[PDB]
């Protein structure tokens, strides 16, 4: 599997793809 | 995970066997309001009594075990949270000093993980490397991603 180093970057990029979602609503198909 | 666990249900039984005044396994559905709110959440009227639709759907006024652990088991989720990103920060911070180089934040995202694209590393840098000038301020930039 992935390492620690990995799933902790990939926790920092999925907030700040949800702070896009809420800034810029390119993908905002969720409603 | 999307889904509840064997250690988990040992000790939502203590609190539900409480409740089981009856001793056949067994709620109603105004008791549901007191073991969800004494287990130390807060759901709303609202969101109770559209749980109760979601179980008393056969009119009986009452709740078995495995049917309130529904209600439990639909609320664990995999999804982001400031202990969860805070951490992450922190395993990368090696010195302790509770801030990280803009360079830092650049490989960390670029190298590992998914390489995450170049306009979205250069957004990620401009709002914390203002903010911590010249030093990515970790810390406060976790409430700046989910902040409500």
């Amino acid at each position: 599997g992935p390492g620690s180093e990995e799933v902790s970057a990939m926790v920092i990029q999925r907030a700040f793809r949800r702070h896009l979602l809420q800034r810029s609503l390119k993908h905002a198909s969720f409603l | 995970a999307d889904q509840l666990t064997e250690e988990q249900i040992a000790e939502f039984k203590e609190a539900f066997s409480l409740f089981d005044k009856d001793g056949d396994g067994t709620i109603t559905t105004k008791e549901l309001g007191t073991v969800m709110r004494s287990l130390g959440q807060n759901p709303t009227e609202a969101e109770l009594q559209d749980m109760i639709n979601e179980v008393d759907a056969d009119g009986n006024g009452t709740i078995d075990f495995p049917e309130f652990l529904t209600m439990m088991a639909r609320k664990m989720k995999d999804t982001d949270s400031e202990e969860e990103i805070r951490e992450a920060f922190r395993v990368f911070d090696k010195d302790g000093n509770g801030y990280i180089s803009a360079a830092e934040l650049r490989h960390v995202m670029t190298n590992l993980g998914e390489k995450l694209t170049d306009e979205e590393v250069d957004e990620m840098i401009r709002e914390a490397d203002i903010d911590g000038d010249g030093q990515v301020n970790y810390e406060e930039f976790v409430q700046m991603m989910t902040a409500k």
